[PDB]
């Protein structure tokens, strides 16, 4: 009849590599957060008053705010070093360019990761945000409009860290 | 009501600032606060009738005089640059009544004033791509390079501010964060239909309000006095 | 005593409700006022409660007064555009010729997009920088901050004519706009 | 690989 | 705010239904989920699984907690039930359309809430439950959801394909078509 949620996040945060790590954790029910932990702040801190019994009573526990301050190391730290690395960080994977036309499209798709730099020298062209296929590859569309026998295009030169050289497709 | 003067102020470490607050509601009570963006308004003096001051949250720095029930001034003997902030003059009928805010008045304290410089005002006219899918024109102004942070932007239509399809940046940017005391950047959209943006007799300005020196204050450097001004640039419609 | 106002920041979808919540320490407290600053200007009172009621609802406001938990709530429902601001709470007693006001909470009501369409475009130079445009993006679409130096990325922003923007310019003669916006 | 654990809420 | 983001114990659940998950995200994507029902884990690429090691019963742990946080909110908000949402799909291939050969279909489903959903992939209003896969549950900054589902295809005169969403938040379900060709 009626519906009620609760959701749990666990939240790890990295710039330049595990140089600064910074964990933050949210119990949050119906879209509301009400108590979060925050390793700038270093202990639980109520978001909405909902969240004022959790932390005030988790604060008071030295045991939980020395497991979840332990957490940055022993969970942020630890996945990025071993399993991130092993694994998400290595991944790369090559794109794949095709020019069509129907307004010429070029499509760069199935690549990873994020960073790439796709262009044509000619301006006036219009490009999607980056499309996150949820299968560990992205893809982007970049569409010029094109008129009749305006010479050969040039290229679609596409730029990413997978490749060495870029690929510059000619039309 | 109430009224505070002056509006904006920029000075160096060490001035004499003199903050001014006339209220004409017969309130006995007027208040000096300071607004951060570090969010909150902290308190720092106050008074409760003519010939009395009291010392609010943060007195430290600053000291009020309150001559006459109309008028509360709050004076920095040696102006810091932690006293850079949004400072706002209230004033009430009784403690536990409304409070009558002024305007709020914008702060620049600097520690060297010859690091002071306009804003460089540049309008950019719409993208192709986005006039021939959108069938709408978004113009972009860029206020660059601009010390310290006090700016005001605005847009101008045919002689007329215009404020439906504008949007500027709430706050303007560091242009080297890692820096300190670094120049500003300002970025600010207006859009309009792709029709409006065809039509050459629609006449679109970005202007660009600078506060920085004022008239009693001398420059005498190798450029040009970055006094206080208006900076604006801008641009034609267009039917190709 | 002091009063703590514990949303600091409230992000709300638009037509959905929002409420901000306070506390006081001084039981003697009797006025409890609301002041909603909007963006570049200074606070207003919009609403107050004192000590001799519970809920008091005017003017599209509710607010109400819990005077044994020493708590009290401003209640904003079907919330519009135009309830973005910071919301300040306070609390007053006899014995104190000031208010003791909350830290604010910023309001954030998100307009809908009936139909987003994202996409980047390039402007005209019109004679020194490259300046892209990243536009129609849907609410939840969070524009990242560039971490590529020289090269400057603007917050979102939304303007009603209601379409979401983001500019991002640079000076660098490799910069180009397919992926400049790296979200 | 390393998870963040669930704190029980306060019970009353 | 930092060049990576990992999202280690997320966990999910609701009352009425008796349902959660547990899944663990990095920048993004899924790295796995939990499938309650078999216990085991199910990691989104193969390749990963091989290499990292979670045992299942960590994500069942934080689920039997938030199951009884649940029961312990619900009564700490005077029982605010949850808010249904309206979802927006949208239809896009994996790779570039090319007549007559094999691509994937993908709608995306965006701010799912509660993550109750029902996604359908019909071919010219015709049940296809062959070569159709779904992410799980994935999460938003907002504590909404959005969910991905797949379809193989090949493009060929105008099959007419929609992508069919059943919501509670929805009265009458969304249907998004794509063709080409
Ligand atoms: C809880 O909700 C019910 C129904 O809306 C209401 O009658 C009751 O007063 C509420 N209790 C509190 C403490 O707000
Ligand atoms: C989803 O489909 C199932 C059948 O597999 C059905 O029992 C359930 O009621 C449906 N839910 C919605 C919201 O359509």
């Amino acid at each position: 009849e009626r519906h009620f949620v609760v959701q749990f996040k666990g939240e790890c945060y990295y710039t330049n590599g595990t140089q600064r790590i910074r964990l933050v954790t949210r119990y949050i029910y119906n879209r509301e957060e009400y108590v979060r932990y925050d390793s700038d702040v270093g202990e639980y801190r109520a978001v909405t008053e909902l969240g004022r019994p959790d932390a005030e009573y988790w604060n008071s526990q030295p045991e939980i705010l020395e497991r979840t301050r332990a957490e940055v190391d022993t969970a942020c730290r630890h996945n990025y070093e071993g399993p991130e690395t092993s694994t998400s960080l290595r991944r790369l994977e090559q794109p794949n360019v095709a020019i069509s036309l129907s307004t010429l499209v070029c499509s760069v798709t199935d690549f990873y990761p994020a960073k790439i730099k796709v262009r044509w020298e000619t301006v006036g062209v219009s490009s999607t945000q980056l499309i996150r296929n949820g299968d560990w590859t992205f893809q982007v569309l970049v569409m010029l409009e094109m008129t009749p026998h305006q010479g050969e295009v040039y290229t679609c030169h596409v730029e990413h860290p997978s490749l060495k050289s870029p690929i510059t497709v000619e039309w | 009501a109430v009224t505070q003067s002056p509006r904006n102020k920029v000075a160096v470490t060490g001035g004499k600032v003199t903050l001014s607050c006339n209220q004409t509601n017969n309130h006995n009570n007027m208040y000096w606060y300071r607004q951060d963006t570090g969010h909150g308004l902290r308190l720092i003096h106050y008074s409760y009738g003519a010939g009395s001051t009291e010392k609010g949250d943060i007195p430290d720095g600053y000291k009020a005089s309150r001559p006459s029930q109309e008028n509360f001034s709050l004076i920095l003997e040696l102006a810091t640059p932690s006293q850079t902030s949004v400072y706002f003059c209230a004033s009430g009928g009784q403690s536990n009544e409304r409070l009558f805010f002024g305007h709020g008045t914008k702060l620049s304290v600097l520690e060297d004033l010859n690091k002071v410089f306009p804003p460089e005002v540049a309008v950019f006219e719409p993208s192709e791509a986005e006039i021939s899918h959108t069938q709408k024109a978004t113009l972009v102004c860029l206020a660059t390079g601009f010390f310290p942070d006090h700016v005001e932007l605005s847009w101008w239509v045919n002689g007329k501010e215009v404020h439906s399809g504008v949007c500027t940046d709430p706050q303007p940017l560091k242009e080297q964060p890692a820096l300190n005391d670094s120049r500003y950047a300002l970025s600010s959209r207006l859009r309009v239909s792709a029709t409006f943006w065809q039509n050459p007799r629609n006449h679109f300005r970005c202007q660009v309000q600078f506060y920085g020196l004022s008239e009693n204050d001398e420059w005498t450097q190798d450029r040009a006095k970055p006094v206080t001004q208006i900076v604006s640039a801008e641009a034609w419609g267009r039917a190709d | 005593e002091q009063v703590e106002q514990l949303p600091s920041i409230l992000r709300v979808q638009e037509g959905s409700s929002a409420s901000i919540n306070c506390t006081y320490e001084n039981s003697a407290s009797n006025y409890f006022p609301w002041y909603k600053q909007e963006p570049g200007e200074n606070p207003k009172l919009i609403i107050d409660i004192r000590s001799n009621m519970e809920r008091k609802q005017t003017q599209g406001l509710i607010v109400l007064l819990d005077k044994k938990a020493k708590r009290f709530s401003l209640h904003i429902t079907d919330t519009q555009p135009g309830d973005s601001a910071m919301y300040f709470c306070a609390a007053s007693d006899d014995n104190n010729n000031r208010i003791f006001f909350g830290d604010g909470t910023q309001l954030v009501v998100k307009p809908n997009i009936q139909n987003p369409d994202p996409a980047v475009y390039q402007l005209r130079d019109s004679k020194d920088k490259s300046v892209c445009l990243f536009t129609d993006f849907d609410s939840q679409t969070n524009v990242s901050q560039s971490k590529d130096s020289d090269v400057y990325i603007t917050d979102k922003c939304v303007l009603d004519m209601k379409s979401n923007s983001a500019v991002a310019w640079s000076n660098k003669s490799d910069f180009a706009c397919a992926n400049a916006f790296n979200n | 690989e390393g998870r963040v654990r669930v704190n029980s809420a306060y019970q009353s | 705010e930092a060049d990576h983001v990992g999202f280690y114990g997320t966990t999910v659940y609701q009352s009425p239904g008796d349902i959660g998950q547990y899944t663990h995200e990095f920048d993004g994507d899924e790295l796995f989920y939990v499938d309650l029902d078999k216990k085991k884990t199910v990691w989104r690429l193969p390749e990963f699984g091989q290499l990292i090691l979670f045992e299942p019963q960590g994500g069942l742990q934080n689920i039997a907690a938030e199951k009884h946080n649940l029961g312990i909110l619900t009564k700490r908000s005077n029982f605010t039930p949850a808010t249904n949402e309206a979802p927006q799909a949208t239809v896009f291939p994996k790779s570039p359309v090319l007549l007559g050969q094999p691509n994937t279909l993908i709608c995306f489903v965006d701010n799912i809430f509660p993550p109750v959903i029902n996604i359908t992939w019909l071919r010219n209003s015709k049940s296809v439950t062959d070569g159709v896969y779904e992410t799980s549950f994935l999460v938003n900054r907002d504590h909404s959801f959005h969910k991905l589902s797949y379809l193989t295809f090949i493009p060929s005169d105008d099959d007419i394909y929609d992508c069919k969403v059943e919501h509670w938040g929805l009265e009458e379900p969304v249907l998004k078509h794509w063709t080409s060709g």
